[PDB]
């Protein structure tokens, strides 16, 4: 009689014949991505279009249940999350251009090419080159070299079409009654109906702006002495009072600082943590690796992996016979099958990186209950985050020292934890003003706010005020340059990053407030206590049935993101920065430029 | 549209779980009732 029946028992049926052809799309997708063929991608087609086929048409069934008449909160969010149509509300036409729009400019990303103007035929792509060229030559020339050819190939040709885009999304974000393109994207931090924990589409803006704001001292403490540390690397290039250059920050964009710690090492006498050489001496291999990352899961009372991903799932690089891609990723292809892919070698970063996924794989199966629809984290910034926190944990040198993999006699110091300090800022501190910059003028963008002819202009000049990059090259508005990155370039949302940033340290000071541990959170470790495992857990369960301020307080007790963590974590690094920087200017210049003499 | 087949199907595949893994079960059922007994165990004895 009632609706919320009719729609309680249409989702009974998506889940169970969801669960099989999803079930089937990832097993295609495994299969193909271990051994690369051609009928593997065939089948991956078959697959792919199954799969979207059943999805619009569940949606076009699941339509005309209207919202309204829905008190259950588990079948309302089921319905609500099936009910986004996608494109499928816009002409046909449209979707179609848009989709055309999508698959050219991801090939012109993926197969960007820039020739050195002495030899037509040596040309570079980006990934296996480009990078190198710039995050290992120190030399200026060749960094400037690659930074203006790659942006003058590729934004060029990216602007008109990144500017239909953006047409379509506000268009697209109309017809489903958002006002713009970046409201949709925000759209994932809603949740209505409960009471004590609501949160509406302005208060995101409004609370990474205030983080943002309490955070600043932070990262222009960083700046001044990575600015001081590159006066004394090239004295003939930046002014001590002025913004640093985009192509002398590490990698493609300046999005993360890990590369310049090389030359800004505080102390470059001291060793460094590198067990590699106790990797290769007691002849470890990958299943020791992930039988420590097995027993360190188990020591906190999780449970351990399942024989199927013991035995079917690939573990080493498949040889040469055949190809494959392995990047580190976790796969829940569903009906209780859980695979991880990635190419081992015997090295502290792929022991960091194998805890990661194994934590991701954790996350996954710790909601393998939930419904078809749920099987997610309360947002997107958790699984990374929880993934993270365990390589966090697992590089504390207690641990190594605890599992025998540093000898016991190894003298911890001011000196080297201070080095661990700088390298993790240099990671972590830089990346955290590009997300907030570049998410914020992609929502400025969206909104309209910013005619089109000013985009590169207003871009650029907010950077130099608030991320203190300044160009070396001066730009016309002719240039795509956001669409450099691989984010902008292929349709994912950045903020993801900053969020993760604080979920993963708000969560590391909860755990280790609940693990008894004193002295500086750096060396906190949580292994062998079953209470931080259990509150883990308690988290783990819900998946995101319920909203994610619940799941948050679950964990920490608060509602609400907040930066105390990030800065109790960094305070010994605060103090030696503020010591080092009282002979050095704090700020940065806005109208100085290295192209301006 | 609300209507559909009652039936479903167990795919099995040998690479699966241990709790979706497929158990075998056979119940076995008596009855403790006054009624002359064809069927019980066997025993046996010594030497004369
Ligand atoms: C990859 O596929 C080819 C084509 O059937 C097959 O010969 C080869 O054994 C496969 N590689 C494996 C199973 O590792
Ligand atoms: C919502 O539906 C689920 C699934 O049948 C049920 O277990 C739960 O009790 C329902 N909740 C309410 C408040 O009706
Ligand atoms: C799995 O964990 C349980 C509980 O700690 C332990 O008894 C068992 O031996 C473990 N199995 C393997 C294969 O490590
Ligand atoms: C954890 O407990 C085990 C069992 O006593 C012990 O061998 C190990 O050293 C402990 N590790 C830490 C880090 O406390
Ligand atoms: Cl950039
Ligand atoms: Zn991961």
């Amino acid at each position: 009689s009632t609706i919320e029946e009719q729609a309680k028992t249409f989702l009974d049926k998506f889940n169970h014949e969801a669960e099989d052809l999803f079930y089937q799309s990832s097993l295609a997708s495994w299969n193909y991505n271990t051994n690369i063929t051609e009928e593997n991608v065939q089948n991956m087609n078959n697959a792919g279009d199954k799969w979207s086929a059943f999805l619009k048409e569940q949606s076009t069934l699941a339509q005309m249940y209207p919202l309204q008449e829905i008190q259950n909160l588990t079948v309302k969010l089921q319905l609500q999350a099936l009910q986004q149509n996608g494109s499928s509300v816009l002409s046909e036409d449209k979707s179609k251009r848009l989709n055309t729009i999508l698959n050219t400019m991801s090939t012109i990303y993926s197969t960007g090419k820039v020739c050195n103007p002495d030899n037509p035929q040596e040309c570079l792509l980006l990934e296996p080159g480009l990078n190198e060229i710039m995050a290992n030559s120190l030399d200026y020339n060749e960094r400037l070299w690659a930074w203006e050819s790659w942006r003058s190939e590729v934004g060029k040709q990216l602007r008109p079409l990144y500017e239909e885009y953006v047409v379509l999304k506000n268009e697209m974000a109309r017809a489903n009654h958002y006002e713009d393109y970046g409201d949709y994207w925000r759209g994932d931090y809603e949740v209505n109906g409960v009471d004590g924990y609501d949160y509406s589409r302005g208060q995101l803006i409004e609370d990474v702006e205030h983080t943002f704001e309490e955070i600043k001292p932070l990262y222009e403490h960083l700046h001044a002495y990575v600015r001081a540390k590159l006066m004394n690397a090239y004295p003939s290039y930046i002014s001590p009072i002025g913004c640093l250059p985009a192509h002398l920050l590490g990698d493609m964009w300046g999005r993360f600082w890990t590369n310049l710690y090389s030359l800004t090492v505080p102390f470059g006498q001291k060793p460094n943590i590198d067990v590699t050489d106790a990797m290769v001496d007691q002849a470890w291999d990958a299943q020791r690796i992930f039988k420590e990352a097995e027993k360190f899961f188990v020591s906190v009372g999780l449970p351990n992996m399942t024989q199927g991903f013991w035995e079917n799932s690939m573990l080493t690089d498949p040889g040469n016979v055949q190809k494959a891609v392995c990047h580190p990723t976790a796969w829940d292809l569903g009906k209780g099958d859980f695979r991880i892919l990635m190419c081992t070698k015997v090295t502290m970063d792929d022991f960091l990186t194998a805890h990661h996924e194994m934590g991701h794989i954790q996350y996954d199966m710790a909601y393998a209950a939930q419904p078809f629809l749920l099987r997610n984290g309360a947002n997107e910034g958790f699984h990374e985050a929880v993934g993270e926190i365990m390589s966090l944990s697992a590089a504390t040198p207690k641990h190594l020292k605890s599992i025998g993999l540093l000898s016991p006699d190894f003298q911890e110091d001011n000196e080297t934890e201070i080095n661990f300090l700088l390298k993790q800022a240099l990671t972590i501190v830089g990346t955290l003003p590009f997300t907030y910059m570049l998410e914020k003028w992609r929502w400025m963008v969206f909104k309209g706010e910013i005619p089109k002819d000013q985009w590169m202009k207003k871009w650029w000049e907010m950077k130099r005020e608030i991320v203190g990059v300044v160009e070396p090259v001066p730009h016309d508005e002719t240039y795509c340059d956001p669409a450099s990155l691989f984010h902008v370039s292929n349709d994912y949302s950045f903020i993801r990053y900053y969020t993760r940033t604080l979920y993963q340290f708000q969560f590391q000071e909860a755990l280790c407030q609940a693990a008894k541990h004193e002295g500086p959170l750096h060396k906190c470790d949580i292994s062998n206590s079953t209470e931080a495992g259990q509150k883990l857990f308690n988290m783990l369960r819900l998946g995101k049935s319920e909203p994610w301020t619940l799941a948050l307080e679950n964990v920490v007790g608060a509602k609400n993101m907040n930066v105390r963590p990030l800065l109790n974590y960094f305070e010994p690094l605060f103090t030696w920065l503020k010591d080092q920087n009282k002979n050095s200017f704090v700020g940065w210049s806005t109208d100085w430029s290295p192209y301006a003499d | 549209p609300n209507c559909y087949f009652p039936l479903q199907s167990y795919g099995f595949r040998p690479t699966y779980g241990v709790g979706h893994q497929p158990y075998r079960v056979v119940v076995l059922s008596f009855e403790l009732l006054h009624a002359p007994a064809t069927v019980c165990g066997p025993k046996k004895s010594t030497n004369l």
